[PDB]
Formats: structure tokens, sequence, C-alpha cells
């Protein structure tokens, strides 16, 4: 029942050192030296940073340190490298022999460089649109910060429907990644002499056409 | 030394997730933790429960102890896992992991190894194999396979066989309002290399038991 409570997101820059903390109770961070520490990048298994509080294990850099005081831990991650943004756990053993995870810190690096969004569009394949169907298929990556919005046009005419745009998810090398989805049947695809795929990204926008014919 | 999760990904509502963890390069009947957490966005990472490898001993979290089973097969070393009356609130990636201790009573236990994490998805709806079609292709040429209306999660796409990892991109799918997938994988080529390399992308639904091979043409 009761959680061990994380602020949900912190940020710091570059170089910076961030401390993150996990508030328990009396039943586990108190109760014990058990606090251990995760780090969980996109699609990778969570990886242990701190055992018993304030324990290293090989691999991980001393970069990292935890401790404990009272019921409350801390991870503290010194020399924020653009690799550090993940989410970060705590976790503890408690009193009657359960076991809590933290409900998560994501970590934001602060001081990164803009990275403008790489924007790709497809025309529907000739095979889908044997089917009747046409999906233009607008890939957008290498972007951060991971906001962007996706507006699409047929004719220069902002489109209404018929859109499915994906949440940006983190890259492995750091930066963000999305996709978008104009969903037509073949008729409709024809009806225009084009569409375009419209990407917003810190202001600025990145606009890609493909024509019918 | 390596924990690997299997079991099917795709579990109706009131029904039963059953997964399995193989654990190899150690025994399970050792004295260690052998423990279920699983991750989702909603709930971050959530301990499920844990097995003693020396003596058996099982432990749960209070929130879903109503309805998980532990067990271990010492002859066949794996780590079992039930959970069952399962709703949309168990959808999530399901870890096996090891967990490490010196004195649990002062020390507490932890998890250093990890398996690699199995997606279990908890609908109703039904498996569909994705429609694949090619994204035809100036210095440098994107070429890739849309994997369209597919469910559930996961596709993993490689191309020619494996052999072609460098500028590789497979997006994380999107979720149309049909309650259906897709996603695109793209191979970003040096375009002079589309007259000399064939470009295959290849898909597989295995929750639809499905691959397909795509040949990705340059168009006329």
């Amino acid at each position: 029942q009761s959680a061990l409570t994380q602020p949900p997101s912190v940020s710091k820059s570059l170089g910076q050192s961030v401390t993150i903390s996990c508030s328990g109770t009396t039943n586990d961070i108190g109760a014990y030296n058990g606090v251990s520490w995760y780090q969980h990048h996109s699609d990778t298994a969570p990886r242990l940073l701190i055992y018993e509080v304030n324990k290293r294990p090989s691999g991980v850099s001393d970069r990292f340190s935890g401790s404990k005081s009272g019921n409350t831990a801390s991870l503290t991650i010194s020399g924020l490298q653009a690799e550090d943004e993940a989410d970060y756990y705590c976790g503890s053993y408690r009193s009657g022999s359960t076991w809590v995870f933290g409900g998560g810190t994501r970590l934001t690096v602060l001081g990164q460089p803009k990275a403008s969004p790489t924007v790709t569009l497809f025309p529907p394949s000739s095979e889908e649109l044997q089917a009747n169907k046409a999906t233009l298929v607008c890939l957008i990556s290498d972007f951060y910060p991971g906001v962007v919005k996706v507006a699409w046009k047929a004719d220069g005419s902002a489109v209404n429907a018929g859109v499915e745009t994906t949440t940006p998810s983190k890259q492995s090398n750091n930066k963000y990644a999305a996709s978008s989805y104009l969903s037509l049947t073949s008729d409709q695809w024809k009806s225009h002499k084009s569409y375009s795929c419209q990407v917003t990204h810190e202001g600025s926008t990145v606009e890609k056409t493909v024509a019918p014919a | 030394v390596q924990l690997q999760e299997s079991g099917p990904g795709l579990v109706k509502p009131s029904e039963t997730l059953s997964l399995t963890c193989a654990v190899s390069g150690g025994s399970i009947g050792d004295d260690y933790y052998w423990n279920w957490i699983r991750q989702s966005p909603g709930k971050g990472l959530e301990w499920i429960g844990s097995i003693y490898g020396s003596f058996g001993g099982t432990n749960f979290n209070p929130s879903l102890k109503n309805r998980v089973t532990i067990s271990m097969d010492t002859s066949n070393n794996q780590v079992s896992l039930k959970l069952n009356s399962v709703t949309a609130a168990d959808t999530a990636v399901y870890y096996c992991a090891r967990g490490s201790h010196s004195i649990v009573v002062l020390f507490g236990y932890y998890f250093d190894y990890w398996g690699q994490g199995v997606l279990v998805t908890v609908s109703s709806a039904s498996t569909k194999g994705p429609s694949v079609f090619p994204l035809a292709p100036e210095s440098t040429a994107a070429l890739g396979c849309l994997v369209k209306d597919y469910f559930p999660e996961p596709v993993t796409v490689s191309w020619n066989s494996g052999s072609l990892t460098s500028g590789v991109h497979t997006f994380p799918a999107v979720l149309q309002s049909s309650g259906l997938y897709s996603l695109s994988s793209v191979v970003t080529v040096p375009s002079s290399s589309l007259g000399t390399q064939t470009y295959v992308c290849n898909v597989n639904h295995k929750p639809s038991n499905t691959k397909v091979d795509k040949r990705v043409e340059i168009k006329t």
C-alpha cells in the first residue's frame, strides 16, 4: 500500500549534479540499509546503480552515489551526461518481507543543444493503392527536445482527420523519434494534387510534400 | 548469469497471465531471490513477488498477493509466474530478476541481473497479423517497410536477415482508434547502393506467428 514517493520529474544541466529523493517509511528505508536504485532507459532492462544504500556494482561509475537519512533515501548523479536522461527508481525491502519500488523520477538533462527533426515522408505504396488504401507515412527523427506537433495538408489546406501521430520516444543516440500516419483511401489520395506532412519543433517547421502524380 | 522471460504476449481480461523465466549460468536452487517485476508507463516498476531459491519461500506484493502464484522448476532451471483475473491494469513488460543479498534483515535485497522482459497486453481484441508494404525511396536514400494494422505488440524488424544494421531505424508503433498498431522501419542507405544491394525487411509479428520478408523495390 504505502508508496515510496519520488518526484516524477527533475531537471539539472549538463555537467551538474542532481539529487533524486525517495521518501519511504520506517518499515522500509527506516528499517533497513536496503535501499537500491535503478536506471531505466527506453526499451532496456532496469539497471542496478546502487545497493545497500550506497554500494555500487562493478561497471557503475562513481558519478552515482546513494545515501539515506531517516526514512528518506537519495541518489546523487554528478557530471550529468546526455546519457543520464532516463527514469530512476529507488526501492527497498519492507518489513513483512515485501519489496517496494518508488514511483520513479524522469531525469531531464538541461543545457543540451537543440536538435531539429529529420522528416521523411513516404507516399502510399502501389501495393497499398491496389488494395484501395493509401497511407502516407511521416517519419520524424533525431530531434531534441522531444516535443513536436505534426500537421498534415492536402492541396496546401489543413487536413482535419485521418491523422494518427506517435508520442516522441527516445532514440539510442539520446535524441527523439516520432512518426505520423495519414490514412486515406486510394480515391482520396488521388483526389488531391499534393499532400504535406508538417512537423513543428521549437517554433520552426519542416514540411515534406508528396504528389499522387 | 542470464534470465530469459517467455509467455503469451496477449491475455484476455479475467484470464490468467502465465510467464516463465529460463535461467542460465546459475542454479535456480542457489541462495538467491528470484523475482517478478513488471514495468509500464502508468505504474513504473512494480515488484510482484519473489521466490527464494534455496527453500522455495515466496513473498508477494500485497496489492496483488490475492492473485499471484510464483513457483520454480529446479529440473529445467525455470521460475514461473501466474497472475490471474487479469485486467488492462496488468498490461506491462514483465521481468524476471535475481535478488542478491548479504544479511537480509539488515540490508534487504536488490536486483542485479534482469531478463530482457516480455510484453504482455491484456485485451479482449483479436490477434491480427500486419500487412507489410514497401516504402520505396538524394545522396542518401530512405527505404523501408510499413507494418500496418497489427495487434498486439511487439513487431520486430530486421533488414537483410540482420546483416544490415547500420542506418536502420525502427519506429515505435502508432496505435490507431481502430485499436490496431502500425509501425515503420526504415534503413537509410547510400543512394549508390540501390543498384548493387537488395533490401529486404524481415518483419516478425510473433503474436500472429507471422514473418514477412518484403523486398523493397525501387518503383516504376
